[PDB]
């Protein structure tokens, strides 16, 4: 994955 | 407190004017934009909040709405991108920057991750986040004596965000940022922690997708070994990107090709043809082809690492994709090799899964197996051997298969036929 959603 | 507030209600807090409603807004705004399943990222956008939280970036006086709004925007720009689009032009690159020196490890780090996603997003924002200087602060952050004092979540933030510098083409990053970039990554490639060496190589992967002169910039740095040790990693997910690496590399030059093997990598082969993993399998028989592409002497190292009958295993019996890349490295291995290495391959048995192949519905492979029977066909004359061939061909019902292709749509496909039945058969 190009992009990180933070949790 | 700021669990479950609605769009409106962060809208008011974050107009009031009061910093501490604000930041109770903008911690709320977080949450909501945080959560397990559909944050509502466009509801944020359309209301108009991206440029009160970029502005909060600033708030050098109060760190934990820097903190809250650098997530919320990370979060943003983690979705489409359109979404990535919106934060970017509401000016939060060099506010990201900016807080890249923040004295608060969190903080920094938030900001990072954020460069990231815009990085991530594609070669234009990528180019974007460089020429605003982006290169230099995140290198700074890596600048210890060792690495093994950094904490763990921050490096691997790090190392992923310089991946996302890395990454894309059309058109690849500027030269001079990868020069910058490249020293560092090779010390994070040497680094003991698996994620970290997991994103150095997909790093490395990306900087050798492309012309010569860029394998170059990365095989002069000296990384082909550490590159062929990863690829014996037992973790999949440092073989994977290793293993990409190495086969960019080989697609280079000859004197390239041969750095990879000075390594050691083809020891490493029998295990990667026989991976559990398809896709292993497949891009190690891709890296295969491409070095059976090179001199006489490269495939004479193929053979004397026992690899020919490895070769000859994953056309018997693989994935299709694999097999397909097995037969191209064949073909390869036949245009270039000696009448010797040739004859080689024969024994080892390639003619009946090469004919088992001719069965396929791809017009591909078919011309590829064609090619290489006639090159066997080359070196059988040179021996006065070809009817000793036309006859295993024969026996194992390789004729009937070239004799059916005649009769078949593709123009180099009969065309091929006709000539190998006419000349041999």
């Amino acid at each position: 994955v190009a992009k990180k959603y933070r949790n | 407190g700021t669990v479950n507030w609605s769009v409106e209600d962060i809208v008011k807090g974050i107009n009031s004017n009061n910093l501490e409603s604000q930041l109770q807004a903008t911690q709320a705004a977080r949450k909501l934009l945080s959560r397990e399943k559909q944050p509502p990222i466009d509801n944020i956008i359309r209301a108009g909040l991206i440029p009160k939280f970029v502005s909060f970036l600033g708030k050098t006086d109060c760190s934990p709405i820097q903190f809250e709004s650098a997530w919320a925007l990370t979060n943003i720009a983690s979705g489409t991108s359109e979404q990535t689009k919106a934060v970017v032009d509401g000016g939060a690159i060099p506010a990201f920057i900016s807080l890249l020196a923040s004295p608060h490890a969190h903080i920094s780090e938030q900001a990072v991750w954020a460069l990231g996603n815009i990085a991530g997003d594609g070669s234009a924002f990528r180019d974007l986040v460089i020429k605003h200087g982006a290169i230099d602060p995140l290198l700074a952050l890596l600048a210890v004596p060792d690495l093994s004092t950094l904490a763990c979540g921050y490096l691997r933030n790090l190392t992923w965000t310089l991946s996302n510098l890395c990454r894309n083409k059309n058109p690849a990053p500027p030269l001079d940022a990868v020069e910058q970039i490249l020293p560092t990554l090779v010390r994070l490639l040497h680094h003991n922690d698996p994620e970290v060496l997991a994103d150095s190589c997909w790093a490395i992967s990306y900087l050798t997708d492309g012309p010569n002169e860029r394998i170059e910039m990365v095989v002069k740095k000296g990384v082909v070994p550490q590159l062929v040790k990863l690829l014996g990693a037992t973790e999949l997910p440092i073989v994977t990107p290793a293993l990409r690496a190495i086969g960019n590399i080989v697609t280079g030059t000859d004197e390239q090709t041969q750095k990879v093997i000075d390594a050691g990598a083809l020891a490493v082969f029998p295990s990667l043809l026989t991976n559990p993993k398809t896709n292993i399998q497949k891009e190690a028989t891709w890296t295969m082809s491409n070095i059976t592409a090179g001199r006489q002497d490269q495939i004479q190292q193929v053979v004397n690492h026992g690899l020919v009958p490895f070769l000859v295993g994953v056309l018997s019996k693989a994935d299709f994709k694999t097999q397909k890349e097995a037969a191209w490295a064949i073909t390869n291995y036949t245009s270039g090799g000696t009448v010797e290495q040739i004859v080689y391959l024969v024994h080892c048995g390639i003619i009946e899964p090469l004919m088992n192949l001719l069965s396929a519905k791809d017009t591909k492979i078919i011309q590829v197996i064609l090619d290489a029977i006639s090159n066997i066909f080359q070196a059988a004359e040179k021996l006065g051997e070809t009817e000793k061939l036309s006859i295993m061909i024969e026996e194992c019902g390789g004729l009937d298969k070239i004799e059916a292709l005649q009769r078949h749509e593709n123009e180099s496909v009969y065309k091929a036929s006709l000539n190998l039945i006419e000349k041999y058969f």
